[PDB]
DNA sequence: ATCGGATGTATAGATCTGACACGTGCCTGGAGACTAGGGAGTAATCCCCTTGGCGGTTAAAACGCGGGGGACAGCGCGTACGTGCGTTTAAGCGGTGCTAGAGCTGTCTACGACCAATTGAGCGGCCTCGGCACCGGGATTCTCGAT
DNA sequence: ATCGAGAATCCCGGTGCCGAGGCCGCTCAATTGGTCGTAGACAGCTCTAGCACCGCTTAAACGCACGTACGCGCTGTCCCCCGCGTTTTAACCGCCAAGGGGATTACTCCCTAGTCTCCAGGCACGTGTCAGATCTATACATCCGAT
């Protein structure tokens, strides 16, 4: 019965459809538009959460914290491009040191 | 009531170290204070202006997030 | 009565990692991320509808907005997932 | 070589003419005709009535000269007509001086500036080359134009004199391209284009010659049709070749003269600077100031402004 | 006694603070600086705690990014030490000023 | 006919002549001015729409445009713009 | 019905007010638009246009050109600090670049 | 059509650098800037073609290019 | 004879191409390049001439800005020649890399 | 600073011309004038949450050296990149011919806005316990003199 | 040019503890039916500008021959920023109070959307009216290699 379940999604089709109209983005809005938007949002959330879970499990932690989110975002050259101009709060930075800095051998 | 000196020398070193820096010159310790003052002025200008428009007397975090988004430096974690 | 996507992010997290949890401190970042992506997509869809002198936001508008915003490899999967979802919704 | 009054005395004939009535040095090189050269000090040589002449003047006389004899009375008449000697310049200066104190001041120092009766064809094409140019350059252009397309007359020293080109010759094939190699600039086509229009659209030479009996208004109107012949050029021709003594040219020189010597400014016009109607207005201004022979008075101040 | 060769301890704490996620800046001085700056725009301005916290996070994120760019400039100039020339080059090329 | 396409050309020309009564302007410059005024209109209107949504409001009054001007226009430019805009609004309210 | 007078002239303006009001209605910026908002916005637009046109006219007079070309517009934008800040991310079509050479590049005497 | 990036000759790059205030040129600058131009043109043309396809058209108008540049962050005045 | 020193014919034509307002790249090669690039995204596309002109003008502006930043980076390293490393340094600082 | 060649600009008895300005025909979008209802202003009030304060505590900031390693200036080399001259070349312009689809109109439909009734889901609210931070002890990794 | 001393950093184990997350009531927004209005999907016709070709001119790209200025490697100097010990001071951190203002409720009243005439401001289009450019020679002014 629910438009989320009927479309095989987990994000709320009704809530996205409300936000699409209240936000008065256009005079009218289609019926497939919120379904498509909910699907895209779900896929992006799944991508982020999957990489974050992998990063958290890499550090022997079964709880996801903003550091894991920042690591997952910066470790993918597509997702970093998508979020190039934005900061994760208390996320730290990607650990790297320029080769010149490293000690002479 | 000058308070820019509250950004101490060791804290500046810590920020540079997180940036991935080996050696820091002395003149940095005032140049980056000036840069931070300029950036904070730019952001708090918009934050206070949002507060004025909303006719409040408190600067909320949501106004700061809006102000940062207006300059292209979006921040996640507060709104 | 503020509204957030925490329930849906938690459900997606259970689908992708059945035995790992998430702190609410990062769930706030999840909310602010999905809201930001929604704003960024709907903004381009609104411009598309105004550009072609149209007044309706449709699946074509959302799909083109995705194709414009997300990069190549991510956008291909986003488009495919959206197309599958709308196809299933119409079929049912 | 070129004759001089002192070297070949028995080859010169005189014409009563006081320097107050004519100053060759103030007329021949002042932009009216571009065909006279002071080959020898105080002696001007050029083509007049299809033949070469050398002219030089004393206090009360105008001396004139394969010629092997002194000029005949008939030939001397050709000279009087060219300088329109029946017109008394003293009477004109008097009148202009009487109605314009500024002219009187200038006229005291520049006596003898009169106007030349001219041939329509030579005048038309010479002034078509006058436009957006300086007298020094114009003179060269006209000389090369005559050497290349005009009849060869006689040679004195290393100078070969040529008659002015005919309409048929100027209308010939590839004339434009030649004249551009001769440095006429864009005026090259103006010459080619106008020769053809006259020959193929306006009814040939007769059309231009008939203008001398037509009215100034009509004449000026008729000339503006020809390429390279707008208001300034048309007036030059009317005044110097069609007997329209009231015709006032309005070039940069007369633009400045009006401004600094009469504090003149356009009133009926729109613009404060040179434009087709301010130019037209300036012309009427000079006409209402000097009268019927206003163009001749113009010739005096123009010559004086060159100095 | 035991003295570490200069630079090795300077390469240490780089790893420590890159792995770290704290704020590296004393909270009260920054709060007082924010209030001081806000005085120039309005008298008697209140701040939520989360507002000052967000301002802090944004300021240090910007500062770390700037320091990374200046570091890239410093190695680019065949140098190891940051100089104000690097701060100004990074700010100018980024388009800030 | 080629439809009613609404351009700011005439208004820009009027302003230009009220500023310098003896200077013409080329077609490329009018195109650029038209794009400029459309860009600034879209920028200010979008910012004011964002303000209207933030404050959970429903209408765009004068003061939201004022706030958008103060955000977008830098400093003394915004000062002058606000001053003349309030002058115009008071003139309009005084019929 | 009295004599028809435009809203732009009632406010002593030159940029239109009815056009701006219609655009605000048809741009889907908000559900409702206040009466004074188009007037204000038109005033801001005309002030900005007057500023840029003043600078362009000054640049044209400096170059001894009667008409204003895109080069004068671009030079006017780049010379002024505030407009450059406003239009930093904007390219002027065939506007050229601001004449400057770094001091290091100049020859030694 | 193939191998058209070589149409942007070395003198064109030299003139662009001279306009950009650059005094002297290395050798690899030409190849590097050809790569940069290819990347930038790919980025803008992808969005322009996407804009065209969304309108169900086979002609890429200047308007779509302008919109794509506005999204890219150049906001080109002039054309439309 | 008559030979100019290598520093002059640079600043000459630097002044020239800063005063002048051409497009600095031949139109047809750029048109063919745009066609070839657009082939990969769609086959048998037809470009409006104004679209090609707009693409050319935007590319010129972008390349001139990049060359200005590259020159600044080169001068920062005590150099007057722009090297490729300058170009990727400028791109990295600007955020394109 | 001086000086002779290379360039660059003003100008020269005007004229033409593609672009612009302006006049005019003509409508269609802006104005005037009404209503309607609801968005926003306003008065009252309550809690909470931000400001201000105090006292213990000690982590961190200030300060002072010793030194070494890195910035910096100088200097020589060499080569490569600027500059000039002659030789292809394909860019650009003018012209012609052709048609793909850009751009309008016309018709009708089906898709979305909208309202009434219904019901379930996802939001506060509350309680538990286990993942994780911290302390401490021990195993073992890197560094920096010894040799 | 490879080993021990010494910090220093993981590995592991114990030990609290406070958010993460699972139930629970619920009430307000998602869902379902049904009606009505118009945005646009689909057809169809026009014409225009984009493409394709082709001939001719000629400025521009290419290639090769120099040669001197700049990038770069190498040396030597000195200076100033590290590492580290010692002193202080001001930030954390735990309380306390306290009242200013942000949020919420309930009137209420003007302000703008909606609609219907009605007309002139602005657009389309057709003629005047020109600012820029014009070929080339010349008179200066300005810059640059060589001195």
């Amino acid at each position: 019965k629910t438009r989320s379940s009927r479309a095989g999604l987990q994000f709320p089709v009704g809530r996205v459809h409300r936000l699409l109209r209240k936000g008065n983005y256009a005079e009218r809005v289609g019926a497939g538009a919120p379904v498509y938007l909910a699907a895209v949002l779900e896929y992006l959330t799944a991508e982020i959460l999957e990489l974050a879970g992998n990063a958290a499990r890499d550090n022997k932690k079964t709880r996801i914290i903003p550091r894991h989110l920042q690591l997952a975002i910066r470790n993918d050259e597509e997702l970093n491009k998508l979020l190039g101009k934005v900061t994760i709060a208390q996320g730290g930075v990607l650990p790297n040191i320029q080769a010149v800095l490293l000690p002479k051998k | 009531r000058d308070n820019i000196q509250g950004i101490t020398k060791p804290a500046i070193r810590r920020l540079a170290r997180r940036g991935g820096v080996k050696r820091i010159s002395g003149l940095i310790y005032e140049e980056t204070r000036g840069v931070l003052k300029v950036f904070l002025e730019n952001v708090i200008r918009d934050a206070v202006t949002y507060t004025e428009h909303a006719k409040r007397k408190t600067v909320t975090a949501m106004d700061v997030v809006y102000a940062l988004k207006r300059q292209g430096r979006t921040l996640y974690g507060f709104g | 009565r503020k509204e957030s996507y925490s329930v849906y992010v938690y459900k997606v997290l259970k689908q992708v990692h059945p035995d790992t949890g998430i702190s609410s401190k990062a769930m706030g970042i999840m909310n602010s991320f999905v809201n930001d992506i929604f704003e960024r997509i709907a903004g381009e869809a609104s411009r598309l509808a105004h550009y072609n002198k149209r007044s309706t936001i449709t699946s074509r508008e959302i799909q083109t907005a995705v194709r414009l915003l997300l990069p190549g490899e991510l956008a291909k999967h986003a488009v495919s997932e959206g197309t599958k979802a709308v196809t299933k919704y119409t079929s049912s | 070589g070129h004759r001089t009054l002192a070297s070949t005395p028995a080859l010169w004939a005189s014409i009563p003419c006081p320097r107050s009535e004519l100053r060759l040095d103030l007329v021949l090189p002042s932009g009216q005709s571009f065909r006279w050269r002071e080959q020898s000090p105080a002696h001007w040589s050029g083509v007049l009535a299809d033949q070469v002449w050398t002219l030089t003047q004393t206090e009360e006389q105008l001396h004139c000269t394969s010629q092997a004899s002194r000029p005949t009375p008939d030939e001397l008449e050709a000279v009087r007509k060219y300088f329109q000697l029946d017109v008394t310049l003293a009477q004109l200066y008097h009148h202009w001086g009487s109605v314009d104190s500024h002219f009187q001041e200038v006229a005291q120092k520049f006596q003898g500036v009169r106007l030349l009766r001219q041939d329509p064809i030579e005048c038309l094409f010479s002034f078509i080359c006058s436009s957006n140019n300086n007298i020094a350059r114009i003179t060269g252009m006209v000389e090369r134009l005559c050497q290349a397309f005009g009849p060869r007359l006689i040679q004195l020293d290393d100078v070969t004199y040529h008659g002015f080109p005919s309409l048929q010759a100027l209308a010939g094939p590839e004339v434009e391209a030649h004249l551009r190699k001769l440095g006429l600039g864009y005026r090259a086509r103006y010459v080619s284009a106008s020769a053809r229009a006259i020959l193929e659209e306006q009814g040939g030479l007769a059309w231009l010659q008939q203008l001398r009996e037509s009215s100034y208004e009509e004449a000026h109107k008729a000339l503006c049709i020809l390429p390279g012949v707008g208001t300034q050029v048309a007036d030059c021709i009317c005044l110097m070749a069609l007997d329209k003594p009231q015709a006032v040219p309005v070039d940069v020189h007369m633009w400045h003269i009006a401004q600094r010597d009469y504090s003149w400014h356009p009133t009926t016009s729109q613009a404060k600077g040179p434009s087709p109607q301010t130019n037209k207005e300036l012309g009427n201004f000079f006409r209402s100031l000097w009268g019927p022979y206003a163009g001749w008075a113009q010739a005096v101040l123009f010559s004086a402004d060159l100095r | 006694p035991h003295r570490y060769r200069p630079g090795t301890v300077a390469l240490r704490e780089i790893r420590r603070y890159q792995k770290s996620t704290e704020l590296l800046i004393r909270k009260l001085p920054f709060q007082r600086l924010v209030r001081e700056i806000a005085q120039d725009f309005k008298t008697d301005l209140r701040f939520q705690s989360s507002a000052v916290m967000a301002l802090q996070e944004a300021s240090e994120a910007y500062l770390v990014g700037l320091f990374e760019d200046t570091n890239l400039a410093a190695i680019h100039a065949k140098r190891v030490t940051i100089m104000p020339k690097d701060i100004q080059l990074a700010r100018r090329i980024r388009g800030e000023r």
